[PDB]
């Protein structure tokens, strides 16, 4: 599931809390934000992004 | 509750994007289906055999 403390957004397994920074690789794309009731704005991390500067 | 149904779908091998992309329809489907339970139990005499 997704969760936040109130300042940092995270994803965690559903039966023992362990916050992961929300990377692409924790997640999958669908559609657009018009249809999902209660969706939230954020940034999602791309692990390749710094490697493009390297 | 929608976040629960997104697990219920994930448990039958349906990826949960198919839930939220349909939530208002799935609500209407289930509300209507509960509606038929009144009629099924109320109108039929043999229903509790």
């Amino acid at each position: 599931v997704f969760v936040s403390n109130g300042t940092h957004w995270f994803v965690t397994q559903r039966n023992f809390y362990e916050p992961q920074i929300i990377t692409t690789d924790n997640t999958f794309v669908s559609g657009n934000c018009d249809v999902v009731i209660g969706i939230v704005n954020n940034t999602v991390y791309d692990p390749l992004q710094p490697e493009l500067d390297s | 509750f929608a976040m629960q149904m997104a697990y219920r779908f994930n448990g039958i091998g349906v990826t949960q994007n198919v839930l939220y992309e349909n939530q208002k329809l799935i609500a209407n489907q289930f509300n209507s289906a509960i509606g038929k339970i009144q009629d099924s139990l109320s109108s039929t005499a043999s229903a509790l055999g």
